Formats: structure tokens, C-alpha cells, sequence
């Protein structure tokens, strides 16, 4: 194979909606502020594997998963559980680890936004 | 390489 998949999902009117304050906090906080990091390019939009010629990225990713992604979840109301939204967090840089090779300039890039991430997540509000 | 380079 060498297309890349269709985009993760991200709107479905089907699933029930609410806003909570941990959302906002990791649309408004989190996200925004990982996605101003100097870093945080690679990582704004799905992996491209034709653009890159990478025939076997999504053949070792099963389970693609961006910022780019995960913003437009969190605007569409997507999450109803913040633990969804952390979770989605955790498979993009995990997939960029088991993508790439400890040495690699993109996973210093990852591993910068991932120290920056659970420095935020640590200051996750309580649920009001 | 190249995934740090271009998106």
C-alpha cells in the first residue's frame, strides 16, 4: 500500500455533547499552548506518507493520531470525557516513539512537547 | 530526516 488512510473522525452529530470545564481547560490551555511551541509543526496535521515517502507508516501505525486532529475534536465537541482527549495525546507522541528511532531529530521534537504536555495535564482543574 | 524537515 502507499495512500495515506482518511483522517481520524472528527465531528459526528450522532454523540451527545457537553461542555465541561476540563474541556475548555484542554482546548484553551493545553492545546493552544503545545501548538505554539516551536516544535509543535510536525505534529499540526496527519502524517502525510505519500508527501514524506513513507510506504510503511501506516503500516506500523494503526491507530494515526495529530494536534490537528485532536483541535478540531475538541471544537466540535467531539470528547465527552477529557480522558478521551488525553488519551489521543498519548497516541500521537507514543506513535512517533514506535515510529521513529530514539535519535531522531523528530523525536527530540516530540519528546519537547510531550515534557510541555504533562506539565499541563499535572495542572489539570478539578472537575467543577 | 525528513519528517523533521517537512510536513
Amino acid at each position: 500500500a502507499s495512500m495515506n488512510p482518511p483522517p481520524p473522525e472528527t465531528s459526528n452529530p450522532n454523540k451527545p455533547k457537553r461542555q465541561t470545564n476540563q474541556l475548555q481547560y484542554l482546548l484553551r490551555v493545553v492545546l493552544k499552548t503545545l501548538w505554539k511551541h516551536q516544535f509543535a509543526w510536525p505534529f499540526q496535521q496527519p502524517v502525510d506518507a505519500v508527501k514524506l515517502n513513507l510506504p510503511d507508516y501506516y503500516k506500523i501505525i494503526k491507530t494515526p493520531m495529530d494536534m490537528g486532529t485532536i483541535k478540531k475534536r475538541l471544537e466540535n465537541n467531539y470528547y465527552w470525557n477529557a480522558q478521551e482527549c488525553i488519551q489521543d495525546f498519548n497516541t500521537m507522541f507514543t506513535n512517533c516513539y514506535i515510529y521513529n528511532k530514539p535519535g531522531d531529530d523528530i523525536v527530540l521534537m516530540a519528546e519537547a512537547l510531550e515534557k510541555l504536555f504533562l506539565q499541563k495535564i499535572n495542572e489539570l482543574p478539578t472537575e467543577e | 530526516t525528513f519528517k523533521s524537515i517537512m510536513k
